[PDB]
RNA sequence: UAUCUGGUUGAUCCUGCCAGUAGUCAUAUGCUUGUCUCAAAGAUUAAGCCAUGCAUGUCUAAGUAUAAGCAAUUUAUACAGUGAAACUGCGAAUGGCUCAUUAAAUCAGUUAUCGUUUAUUUGAUAGUUUACAUGGUAUAACUGUGGUAAUUCUAGA
RNA sequence: AUUCAUAAUAACUUUUCGAAUCGCAUGGCCUUGUGCUGGCGAUGGUUCAUUCAAAUUUCUGCCCUAUCAACUUUCGAUGGUAGGAUAGUGGCCUACCAUGGUUUCAACGGGUAACGGGGAAUAAGGGUUCGAUUCCGGAGAGGGAGCCUGAGAAACGGCUACCACAUCCAAGGAAGGCAGCAGGCGCGCAAAUUACCCAAUCCUAAUUCAGGGAGGUAGUGACAAUAAAUAACGAUACAGUUGUAAUUGGAAUGAGUACAAUGUAAAUACCUUAACGAGGAACAAUUGGAGGGCAAGUCUGGUGCCAGCAGCCG
RNA sequence: GUCGACGUACUUCAUAGGAUCA
């Protein structure tokens, strides 16, 4: 290719956002933004194949310029805007508010919370710095970049933002017995305690996870995001609360509730 | 007799309107018209009958019941904000604009592409050349 | 373009379509259902050798080995809904002893014909083919439509045929116009 | 190969042998071709040659209208409704097609940028630089005068 | 892990940036001035980070060929130093230096009807073959060479030369690139429509609206696949409880025709459905193979009257 | 030139044996 690619196969979109393959040959491909385009969910997709409170991508269109719509407090427009994880959307005509969260399956889940949990998010803090004129400054898994952050503040630690003014309330230290939730690889979506971190200097760190059921599963670094400590999270939790169930489980549970 | 169940209702203040599933159940009968679920849905839910849309009507293998998906907005004013130009025109609430088959347009477009200006100064030009 | 839309055969021609015995064995079920030809047997062998392969596959598997307790109760069930494995012999080993017969007893125009609503087989497909069958209350139209346990008592005479209390066909009003005249 | 059929002599058995009978896929071709659903369209190693037509343009309240544009108007003697043409900005490097070249090349998996550029999106970020606001160091569209057989040709004022 | 982030000192610059831009609206202070102050947005702008990306890059993995055994090095091949260039590392190039680098563990050279992979076929398993072709990545736009613009191009539905073709011409000149969608030629023997639409998918723009042969819709050789009509129930007759009906009775139904409605951007079609639509149900199912029998008939041969060939012809 | 060698592709000849019976 001579420059950026603008377009997106069906196939080629990402599995989690669930798209029939059949419905058209192309996808919404999400425009540059806070997030990375295989670990986001564009609003097209939410609004339409999701909530299903449009029917096409022209009464998504009609739905964004009306300004209804806002993503972390602030409106937007873009139909292919890639909201992702922690984001908070809010729907006032509706009164609803939901926070992106992934199920145990993978998947961006359909979360409602309520105003005051909406107020905030929580990130991972991906770099620490030292900005122009002798300025520290957190840049998170957002993209958000906060200056004057508590000194205490590391790498892989967590900070809880507040949207309306974004500063950081309240940070966690990432350490042995705090709550995480794993948002990558195979074991997505799952929730657990850290157990204990494998250091591997010059190589991707590993790190434990015991989960409420003592079933436990090693993943890298980078896919681990500290939630709160252990039976306080600091965000709402999606139904299953992360907990992997087996196939005859889910079966049993299934023909049960039916 | 004719029955109109309506099924996963759904609604949707964004879009200032009612989704929902309609299921008809029609006893000795072909099937009804787009108009007559029109009016008797108004009816029911209490609307204007322009404020109504109604589609996807497939009568199942077998005949006896139709099932599709309706629309009704708060107020007519909505439903001419937001419907689609063409089922408007279907229903009759805006006319269809006449323009010309995409082969003539098209044409045109190159044609016009190839003049520079208004194109007054080369009538004249040519006008005096010959 | 469009992703692919997946096809697939549902039979397959046997390894000696020239053996006598299968010769004389494929007369006997076409006459014995009213098969129009051998492409439905062939039909239901190769469905009948699917499950089969399956089951000795899953047989193979130790015995508490969770892909063999999930797949073979899914099995088992499947088959005891469509009404061939009986309710008392939901055994692997039982599903592996199925034979094509049973398969051609669950076919809708074999449940018509022993229901009583046709006279022959032939009658039954008739009958079916021209929309006076129906299973609970929709008209099919499709002998080879396999009736589950349940589905079983609900097979009726479709309310719009004149068997099943519609007006007379065309034939009958026609005749009854002319004695009219 | 397999099973089955036939020959192996004056006949009948038991061997052995021989001939024919298996397969889908692929190419070409013949005959037929009523209904429902669904779906594909290369090939002369000729990436050989192409008539004609179309396939990339784009304007919001929010860059520039004294169009001698349209329509309302005394809800405006600076403009303000809509708006051709042109300047300006953006796109045209996406998409679509083909497999000619290419044998550690491409490509697959896996690494690195403490070795570098990055329109755009998102978040931060600049009291330190006649002003009740500077020029043509300037032109398009437009008016008008023209050249060529001819072209998305353009010359002077 | 750093000469990292950042800061500071002294200077330097054809040297930048630090809002001379636009919409909507008319709030608050008073010394009552078209005084001061002030809201909601658009578009610009330095640097950092993020995102879409780009470039190079580490390890391992490619079919046939040894009757290709030595190759690379003059004109860069291996490495050092310094410089130029690059967005940047680097023999990428320049100048001076050394003589290096690969190879029977197959280098180098040759063939390839060689784009690579996800995959497809077969097979009991090992294996064997195919993969132009719905997705990912690479290269190209008749063949070489070279560039403006722009963040992004060695672009070709951008430009310039040359090579080859080829169009207009008043002979002075001008204009070319279907391996995009349709549609032609390449033979004298052949095969989809120069159709409709942006309604769904998403993409582009100053942008809800315009545009999109990308794409969708329909048309068209049985590509490859699914289901599935062409009759069912009786009576009578004839013939050696079986077979045969241009025998016979009234019941059912869709191929097709068609009000209507549904469907669709608008249509066609499907599913529905008033009304028509069956006895040779002539509403006339096909493709292959095997075996007969007949004459004042024909040919050929002979241990009479026969045998072979064959028989649309007597 | 109905030439030699080689390569390639095809054709062809070598199948009856034991037991019983007349
Ligand atoms: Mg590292
Ligand atoms: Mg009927
Ligand atoms: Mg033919
Ligand atoms: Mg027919
Ligand atoms: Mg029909
Ligand atoms: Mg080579
Ligand atoms: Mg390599
Ligand atoms: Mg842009
Ligand atoms: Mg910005
Ligand atoms: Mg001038
Ligand atoms: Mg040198
Ligand atoms: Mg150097
Ligand atoms: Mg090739
Ligand atoms: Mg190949
Ligand atoms: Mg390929
Ligand atoms: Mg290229
Ligand atoms: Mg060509
Ligand atoms: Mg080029
Ligand atoms: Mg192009
Ligand atoms: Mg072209
Ligand atoms: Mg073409
Ligand atoms: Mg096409
Ligand atoms: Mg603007
Ligand atoms: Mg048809």
């Amino acid at each position: 290719a001579r420059g950026p690619k603008k377009h997106l196969k069906r196939l080629a979109a990402p599995h989690h956002w669930l798209l029939d393959k059949l419905s058209g040959c192309y996808a919404p491909r999400p425009s540059a933004g806070p997030h990375k385009l295989r670990e986001s969910l564009p609003l097209i997709v939410f609004l339409r194949n999701r909530l299903k409170y449009a029917l096409n991508g022209r009464e998504v269109k009609a739905i964004l310029m009306q300004r209804h719509v806002k993503v972390d407090g602030k409106v937007r427009t873009d139909t292919t805007y890639p909201a992702g994880f922690m984001d908070v959307i809010t729907l006032d005509a509706t009164n609803e508010n939901f926070r992106l969260v992934y199920d145990v399956k993978g998947r961006f889940a359909v979360h409602r919370i309520t105003d005051e949990e909406a107020s905030y998010k929580l990130g991972k803090v991906k770099k620490v710095q030292l900005g122009k004129k002798g300025v520290p400054y957190v840049v998170t898994h957002d993209g958000r970049t906060i200056r004057y952050p508590d000194p205490n503040i590391k790498v892989n630690d967590t900070v809880k933002i507040d949207l309306a003014s974004g500063k950081i309330t309240d940070f966690i230290k990432f350490d042995a017995g705090k709550l995480v939730y794993v948002t990558g690889g195979r074991n997505l979506g799952r929730i657990g305690t850290i157990v204990h971190k494998e250091r591997h200097d010059g190589g991707f760190d590993l790190v434990h996870i015991k989960d409420s059921l003592d079933n436990t599963f090693v993943t890298r670094l980078n896919n681990v995001f500290v939630i709160g400590e252990q039976g306080k999270p600091y965000i709402s939790l999606p139904k299953g609360k992360g907990i992997k169930l087996s196939i005859a489980e889910e079966r049993d549970r299934r023909r049960a509730q039916q | 007799a004719v029955t109109i169940r309506t099924r996963k209702v759904i609604s949707n203040p964004l879009l200032a309107r009612k989704q929902f599933v309609v299921d008809v159940l029609h006893p000795n009968r072909a099937n009804v018209s787009k108009d007559e679920l029109r009016e008797k849905l108004a009816e029911v839910y209490k609307a204007e009958k322009d404020a109504v849309s109604v589609f996807g009507f497939r009568t199942q293998f077998g005949g006896g019941k139709s099932v599709g998906f309706g629309l009704v907005y708060n107020s007519v004013a909505e439903a001419k904000k937001f419907e689609p130009t063409y089922r408007l025109v279907r229903y009759g609430l805006a006319e269809k604009v006449e323009k010309a088959s995409r082969q003539q347009r098209k044409q045109k477009k190159n044609r016009d592409k190839k003049i520079f200006g208004t194109g007054k100064r080369l009538a004249k030009k040519v006008a005096r050349r010959n | 373009p469009r992703a692919p839309r997946t096809y697939s055969k549902t039979y397959s021609t046997p390894k000696r379509p020239y053996e006598s015995s299968r010769l004389d064995a494929e007369l006997k079920l076409a006459g014995e259902f009213g098969l129009k030809n051998k492409k439905e047997i062939y039909r239901i062998s190769f469905q009948l050798s699917k499950i089969r392969r399956a089951a000795r596959d899953l047989l193979t598997r130790d015995e508490k080995d969770p892909k063999r307790l999930f797949e073979g109760n899914a099995l088992i069930r499947r088959l005891v809904r469509v009404g061939v494995l009986s309710e008392d012999k939901k055994k692997l080993d039982y599903v592996l002893a199925l034979k094509v017969e049973d398969f051609l007893e669950r076919r809708l125009q074999t449940q018509v014909y022993k229901l009583g609503l046709a006279k022959s087989v032939h009658h039954a497909r008739v009958l079916i083919t021209q929309r006076h069958i129906a299973v609970g209350k929709q008209i099919v139209n499709i002998p080879s439509f396999m009736v589950r346990l349940d589905s079983e008592k609900h097979i009726d005479f479709a309310p719009t045929s004149p068997f099943g209390g519609a007006r007379p066909g065309r034939v009958a009003r026609r005749n009854a116009a002319r004695k009219a005249e």
